[PDB]
RNA sequence: GCCCUGAAAAUGGAUGGCGCUCAAGCGUGUUACCUAUACUCUACCGUCAGGGUUGAUAUGAUGCCCUGACGAGUAGGCAGGCGUGGAGGUCAGUGACGAAGCCUAGACCGUAAGGUCGGGUCGAACGGCCUCUAGUGCAGAUCUUGGUGGUAGUAGCAAGCGAAACCACAGCCAAGGGAACGGGCUUGGCAGAAUCAGCGGGG
RNA sequence: AAGCUCGUAUCAGUUUUAUGAAUGUAAGAAUGAAGAGCUUUUAGUGGGCCAUUUUUGGUAAGC
RNA sequence: GGAAUACUGCCAGCUGGGACUGAGGACUGCGACGUAAGUCAAGGAUGCUGGCAUAAUGGUUAUAUGCCGCCCGUCUUGAAA
């Protein structure tokens, strides 16, 4: 696709604060509450936190580096919904279809011109 | 003041706006004197103010103006239908100016080119400041906050 | 310009002098300074000599030991001076006063190399005519150092063995200023001048 | 062009600019002699033949001064010096932009070669020094700051 | 030795000084 | 809508008769493995005690 | 969509007022008394 | 025989700051000999390489580069500032960078 | 810097008080309107008057009669302080009107650090004969051949690093 | 007007430091430059407001658009989502060709809640979607239980054996940090790994 | 927050003119705002300190 | 007596150098130039060329340097405590 150039805007994880010091304490993002708290002041060099302004360009939301729309497949039925959308959106097979369903689904999305995302999974030679 | 500021629409800072002089207003701009530079433009300044800075209020939304048809439409009920006959109701203070003018969104004004030029903003320009009455000078002072 | 710009105190003023020794290696700049002793100040004498002992009574309290060091030795006496205007304490800064190196007197290799000065700080050039005007020797002295001797002698010894060489330069050039002067105004040569050589 | 669109790209807007033709820096007027400043051959003098359709410059050293071929060239990389040659003797019509496709050196090449330089050298030879100054590269020497510097 | 640093508690002692000085003008 | 919608469908369809495109210049000396994780011990599993 | 801003622009500054046209054949800056 | 040098040599002095904070991107460039704005004003816009060697070979060279453009004068020393693709290390504040004459405007 | 300007004011002409009086006064300022604010100022010190009681009726330049010519300027200065203003006089050797009363105002800060709001200039005269001339450092430069030095010349450099130790003959 | 005098002690001491003297000080003037989340402009996000859009639009009119403005926030209010156990419905869903779980100096997505995938371990069941339902989401409670540290091979047994109290985290001075607050900050002095024996020294 | 009338000439921490003993009432005065009023109900809220400007009592002062 | 020239102000005067940006996506509109045909700098970037598959490039982690960053929660009091 001639897509358009890809705005990340905020490529860092957003951490919890403290999720460093305790190890209790968990990556996953939580706002801080205290009215105490700098982090909920935003006082400088502290920690950024997730505000609405990060939220990505509508046009290239979802779409992947190949500049495709990431979507599950589970089954050869599934795939062939995108029949239509070989130029947006790209096979995902699912995590846990086995080897001997895999290389079957391989064998339709080469065919059709679907870009799997994960081929290689579990597959050998 | 800041009262009198947002009735004159002098809202953020660097806005900027045209008035009619009378008593009323003359009293005005003294309460306000801290707090803008007012003074007396040239036909040419406006000229400049309006083409680059000059926007058009319809119903709300701050409209750019950049074709006639514009103002002819909205203002065409009160004999203006170019841009600078938008300008002659500006410059001569005439009979439609509060229409024109109010069709006129306030204007908004980049930091001036070169800097204020003084060290400190805040004293009356007549003894090294910004604020208040500097007449002809404003001429300046404006096309370098175009 | 040039790696190493020995630069020699001679007559400069312990500030300035330093400030701008200090930018230099700040801008990575190989500096060397020379014939410390022979750097001056501002003021009378009698001051340089107190505006400093105070800074000698200083010291630690429990333990005198581990304080505020007072050095005598002129160079160091004008290092400070300038491990004062550089963030010292931090990678950047250590990695000048790393830069940096004041001798007093002139010792090898760099008797051998021509020095400089730093204009923007010469008393002569900077201190209203005739005005009181310190020159560390006396005191660094007037407060330990221990060899204004030693330098100033087996200095003589320096400016001479030197002058020497200077003559038999001086007789050199001569030479050519004159062989350059007589195989001058053939051709050639003309040619140049017009463009200019 | 017959293989109706499998999926929905919609077409552009109709782009309203122009291609006009390159409008050169004052200096350079065909046959002037000028240093190049990146390449294979960076730091030569070499002279300036024809503005090309490419936005481009042809060029040679000529190839028996300094060992540059025809060459083509961009107008950024290159500093113009005033010194100029006659220029009108050469034909260079000849060569265009297809004049340097690609799909060892090819024979049809070379005879272009020595069909310009030798209607060269004889103008290079009216002037002193300058087939000596040609051959010679082009440097910064030690207090040539070039903003002062008169090419 | 004296010293030439403006303590923040005089700093501003003075101008709490200097106020007392602007209302016993005026009386 | 189905006038060109179907046109299209028309196409990318006949656009797969490009699988005898695969299966014409096939030959391919690869073909997929699947790798059971059984297998991926009594085959690692006895090396380390036939050495 | 994109503000063309008259003064640099000629073009825009035929669209607003077609005068200019008239105002530089005739020079009109550079008027003598 | 002694000079290929093609380009004049100048130092990477600092990142723009304050007396506070620094912006990493816009990295500051004092040249050889420039003096003023009106000097440096001939330099803006040609590209600077910053040239280092490191520990391992890459291409069949140690000897790796990063590149980027004069942008504005600083102040009037003739400081000149600059950006480059990645950012310059700041480890190599008061290092040497090979300022180049090209794009030409002469 | 300054410039000099003739401003007229006449308290707008009420009934039965038709075209009144007419005050003229020289005002170095540095523009038009620190001139008519300056004038307003001296009119109240003068007499009960207000700025919008009254009119600016006429601002106009005066530009210096002939500035390739030096004079010499015996002044009359109205300056206020820490104490109660105070009348004085000093002079000035100079060029033009303009750069004269400068000259002073700079002389007026460096000395009695009074600043441009306090200083009243009263009257400036140039004086035609010698003699007339009551200050030593201006009587100083009046006599017959004053051919002297400037020892001590300070070189400015560019550079930072010089090689030649410099020396200051002139 | 500037300058000296115009008294203030007691751990070493501060125009912030260095240092400055035709200043890097005082007064004044002129210009140049430096930089904020301020202002201008462009893009983007979201929200609000105004609208367009059907003998139907080359995408769910609870769509797809067009224009403009706006964006701090505690108590509090309103709204849209993300997640967990179970229920109905559905995907003729996934699954020993390895379900779930667990790791992972691995990849992608989403502002985020989180979701997805690869690699490794694993061994039997599980997931999306539309709705239901609730014992549903943790950093704290001198929380509850369980597990494990430093203290420590120390006190100790009236070479071996072997605790506990305690534990946010570290522990150099000097000055400044307005609030009987200095321990992290600002400006300095400084500072070389590793360890044993004193005082009865301070907190 | 919902409902009803309007969508206006509904007003404003503003100036002016007019009329009385800094300050009252009006405008066919200016400027600004399409965001107003009437029902009905429903959370959270009862901290002071500093500065400014008028005074009032104040003696070494401070206040 | 005769010009100038600075200064202030104007130009819908001309000619350069640098950085940032390229939103949008058939056509409609306002225009300009041309006798017309048409063309255009006119309702937002197009054109040419170069670099690659043992790639190009992009990332992860460990540090380094510059600059910034008081220990989280609760409860008082006007906040720091």
């Amino acid at each position: 696709l001639p897509h358009p150039k890809i705005v990340k805007k905020h490529t860092k994880k957003f951490k919890r604060h403290h999720s460093d010091r305790y190890h209790r304490v968990a990556e996953n993002w939580r706002k801080q509450k205290g009215i105490d708290s700098v982090v909920r002041r935003r006082f400088r060099g502290n920690i950024s936190q997730p505000k609405i302004g990060y939220g990505s360009n509508k046009k290239t939301k979802f779409l992947s580096p190949s500049g495709h729309k990431t979507f599950l497949v589970a089954n050869v039925k599934d795939l062939e919904t995108l029949t239509m959308h070989t130029k947006t959106y790209a096979a995902e097979i699912a995590h846990n279809i086995s080897a001997k369903n895999r290389v079957v689904i391989l064998a339709r999305a080469k065919a059709l011109g679907i870009k799997v995302t994960n081929p290689k999974g579990r597959l050998a030679l | 003041p800041r009262k009198v500021l947002q009735l004159l629409r002098l809202t953020r800072i660097n806005s900027g706006t045209f008035v009619k002089v009378t008593k009323a207003t003359l009293e005005l701009l003294k309460l306000i004197e801290p707090y803008v530079a007012y003074g007396y433009p040239s036909y040419s300044t406006i000229r400049q103010l309006v083409y680059k800075r000059g926007f058009g209020k319809i119903n709300k939304q701050r409209v750019p103006l950049s074709d006639n048809a514009i103002i002819e439409a909205n203002l065409g009920k009160y004999g203006i239908l170019s841009i600078d006959d938008l300008i002659h109701e500006i410059i001569t203070v005439g009979p439609h100016f509060k229409q024109a003018n109010n069709f006129l969104w306030p204007f908004k004004l980049s930091n001036p080119s070169g800097g204020w030029g003084v060290p400190r903003k805040f004293k009356h320009f007549i003894q090294g400041g910004s604020f208040g009455n500097r007449e002809e000078f404003i001429n300046k002072l404006v096309k370098s906050m175009n | 310009v040039e790696p190493v710009v020995v630069i020699d105190g001679k007559g400069h003023l312990v500030g300035r002098l330093a400030s701008v020794v200090a930018k230099q290696l700040l801008n990575g700049q190989k500096i060397v300074v020379v014939r410390a002793e022979e750097l001056n100040i501002s003021g009378e004498f009698f001051r340089n000599k107190l505006k400093y002992h105070d800074f000698l009574r200083k010291a630690t309290a429990f333990n005198k030991t581990r304080g505020p060091f007072h050095f005598r030795a002129p160079s160091r006496i004008f290092y400070k001076a300038l491990r004062g205007m550089v963030s010292h304490k931090t990678a950047r800064g250590k990695a000048a006063l790393e830069r940096l190196k004041v001798f007093e007197g002139i010792p090898p290799p760099y008797d051998k190399k021509k020095r400089v000065v730093v204009p923007q700080a010469l008393r002569v050039l900077r201190l209203k005519p005739g005005r009181k005007y310190t020159t560390l020797g006396k005191l660094s002295t007037s407060v330990g150092w221990k060899y204004e001797d030693v330098v100033a002698k087996l200095e003589a010894k320096r400016k001479v063995s030197s002058a020497e060489y200077y003559a038999k330069k001086r007789a050199f050039t001569k030479k050519v200023a004159s062989a350059n002067a007589t195989a001058a105004e053939s051709d050639v040569a003309k040619q140049l001048a017009a463009l200019g050589y | 062009p017959k293989w109706y669109p499998s999926e929905d790209v919609a077409a552009l807007k109709k782009t309203r600019k122009a291609a006009r033709p390159q409008k050169l820096r004052a200096s350079l007027v065909p046959g002037t002699v000028l240093i190049l400043l990146a390449g294979r051959f960076r730091g030569k003098r070499v002279v300036y033949l024809k503005h090309l359709e490419d936005n481009t410059l042809l060029i040679s050293g000529p190839f028996k001064v300094n060992g540059v071929p025809l060459r083509r060239v961009n107008a950024r990389y290159v500093i113009a010096t005033s010194t100029k040659v006659s220029v009108e003797g050469v034909n260079v019509e000849k060569f265009n932009v297809e004049y340097f496709a690609k799909e060892e050196i090819k024979a049809e090449r070379v005879e272009d070669q020595k069909v310009v330089d030798k209607a060269l050298i004889a103008e290079i030879k009216k002037t002193p020094l300058l087939k000596q100054y040609l051959s010679a590269s082009f440097s910064l020497k030690n207090g040539d700051k070039p903003h002062m510097l008169k090419f | 030795r004296q010293s030439r640093r403006t303590s923040t508690k005089l700093k501003e002692g003075i101008k709490k000084k200097a106020s007392a000085h602007r209302k016993k003008e005026k009386k | 809508f189905f006038r060109h919608k179907c046109k299209q469908r028309f196409t990318k369809l006949t656009q797969v008769m490009i699988t005898e495109r695969r299966l014409a210049l096939r030959e391919e000396e690869r073909h997929y493995v699947g790798v059971a994780p059984k297998v991926k011990r009594r085959e690692q599993n006895r090396e380390r005690k036939a050495l | 969509v994109l503000k063309k801003n008259p003064l640099k622009n000629k073009q825009v500054l035929l669209r607003l007022n077609p005068y200019a046209k008239v105002f530089a054949a005739e020079k009109l800056g550079s008027k003598k008394a | 025989a002694e000079s290929h040098r093609l380009y004049v040599k100048g130092k990477h002095l600092s990142y723009q700051r304050s007396k506070r904070v620094n912006n990493p991107n816009v990295s500051l460039i004092k040249i050889e000999g420039v003096a003023t704005p009106q000097d440096a004003q001939f330099y803006l816009g040609k590209r600077i390489a910053y040239v280092y060697r490191a520990s391992k070979e890459v291409r069949g060279s140690k000897i790796r580069v990063m590149w980027g453009k004069v942008t504005r004068t600083h102040g009037n020393s003739g400081v000149v500032r600059a950006t480059f693709r990645n950012n310059l290390p700041a480890k190599t504040f008061g290092a040497s960078v090979r300022i180049f004459l090209y794009p030409s405007n002469i | 810097h300054f410039k000099e300007y003739q401003v007229i004011g006449r308290r707008l002409p009420t009934e039965s008080v038709p075209e009144p009086k007419l005050f003229r006064m020289r005002i170095f300022a540095s523009n038009e309107v620190i001139a008519k604010s300056r004038y307003w100022y001296f009119l109240q010190k003068l007499h009960k008057v207000k700025k919008a009681s009254g009119e600016i009726v006429s601002i106009n330049q005066i530009n210096e009669a002939h500035p390739t010519k030096v004079k010499n300027f015996g002044v009359w200065v109205r300056y206020d302080s820490r104490s109660g203003t105070h009348n004085m006089y000093k002079e000035i050797r100079d060029v033009s009107r303009v750069a004269a009363v400068e000259t002073l105002y700079q002389d007026m800060a460096a000395r009695h650090r009074a600043r441009f709001r306090s200083i009243h200039i009263l009257k400036v005269a140039e004086i035609e004969k010698t003699a007339d001339v009551k200050r030593q450092y201006v009587k100083q430069f009046l006599t017959k051949d004053l051919k002297f030095p400037l020892p001590h010349r300070v070189q400015k450099s560019t550079k930072t690093f010089s090689y030649k130790r410099p020396s200051t003959f002139y």
